[PDB]
């Protein structure tokens, strides 16, 4: 196998599919979607930025929804302008499940993404037993369907910095 | 008496952002509200693309700016530019002669703006090395302002998977 292996998640990237979630008021059974920047070129992809996205989908119909394709190349130009070492490399949502329509939304990220694209569901309820992330990569078994991938939360030193100086107060306490 | 309240994703973009752009300055804007007198909550920041000029008002692309504002508004981000800020690597927290003009500019605009300034170098784990200013209305031009972190419970819980045996 030459498939990907696993998945990092950047702290940030929580947070901001969070801030998204909560910034919309998204209200249950609603999602957010948005898109993630990273590296996708070894067997570890690496996520490790975000922007949100307008979306909106048909309660009555699985079949009907609506991403903004001339947001994701305008705010993926301004994000290249800030630094291109973070690539398009696939999407989120709030999930906190795989959606019917995942498969094919799935499709047109491709269009944007050099890699096979990367979903990343961010359970922002945070009910899980676990993480709050489950990454998949879609693949052909003959139909396609989601592969799960293992995700670790991982930090560059700069976020570590800032992660452990944000839970200060809460790790004197405890 | 003065406060700057910093969120979660408005500190760690600031550090992700200043690291990067070593060993270049870089510097974006701050957003969010000014909730009295006293206080600022900084809610998120953004990056501003890098400009020959060096930082200063001429590196403000106001059509970045613009676009990048509208684009947030539309996915239910519409605070306030409260402020700046600006990286200084290396070379620790404070206002050179251009920033103050810098924030003079930004003053003008709103008597409230604040500016900070971030250390991607000297900041090490236990070491956040950051500051926030505002200008003084033989007297010292500017002055610093008390820096905390505004965290939900939300937030904090997300905070904890780094690390999340621990
Ligand atoms: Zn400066």
């Amino acid at each position: 196998s030459l498939q990907h292996e696993k998945v990092t998640i950047a702290p940030l990237v929580l947070l901001s599919a969070l801030d998204h979630y909560e910034r919309t008021q998204t209200k249950e059974n609603k999602r957010c979607v948005g898109v993630i920047l990273g590296d996708a070129n070894s067997s570890t992809i690496r996520v490790t930025n975000s922007f949100a996205l307008p979306f909106e989908e048909d309660e009555k119909n699985s079949d009907v929804w609506f991403l903004d394709h001339n947001y994701i190349e305008n705010m993926n130009e301004m994000c290249k302008k800030i630094n291109a070492k973070e690539k398009l490399i696939g999407w989120y949502h709030s999930g906190p499940k795989l959606r019917a329509s995942d498969l094919k939304i799935n499709e047109l990220f491709k269009k944007y993404t050099q890699n096979n694209p990367l979903l990343l569901i961010v359970d922002v309820k945070q009910q899980g037993v676990g993480l709050p992330t489950d990454a998949y990569v879609a693949i052909e078994q003959t139909e396609k369907t989601f592969l799960h991938l293992p995700c670790t939360i991982e930090a560059e030193e700069a976020e570590e910095i800032g992660v452990e100086h944000l839970l200060r107060d809460v790790l004197e306490v405890l | 008496k003065e406060t700057v309240y910093i969120s979660s994703i408005a500190l760690l973009k600031m550090l992700k952002h200043g690291r990067a752009g070593v060993p270049m300055e870089v510097m974006g804007l701050m957003l969010g509200e000014f909730v009295d007198d006293y206080t600022v909550n900084v809610v998120d920041v953004f990056a501003m693309p890098q400009s020959g000029t060096g930082v200063s008002v001429e590196a403000v692309d106001d059509v970045f700016q613009a676009k990048m504002m509208d684009m947030l508004k539309q996915t239910g981000r519409d605070q306030m530019v409260v402020g700046w800020y600006h990286s200084h690597p290396g070379f620790g927290c404070w206002l050179s002669s251009v920033d103050v003009n810098t924030q003079k500019s930004f003053e003008q605009l709103n008597s409230r703006a604040v500016a900070v300034v971030v250390d991607p170098i000297q900041s090490v784990k236990g070491k956040v090395v950051i500051d926030a200013f505002r200008l003084i209305d033989l007297n010292r031009h500017y002055y610093s302002l008390n820096i905390d972190y505004h965290k939900t419970a939300k937030e904090t819980k997300m905070l904890m998977n780094l690390h999340k045996e621990q």
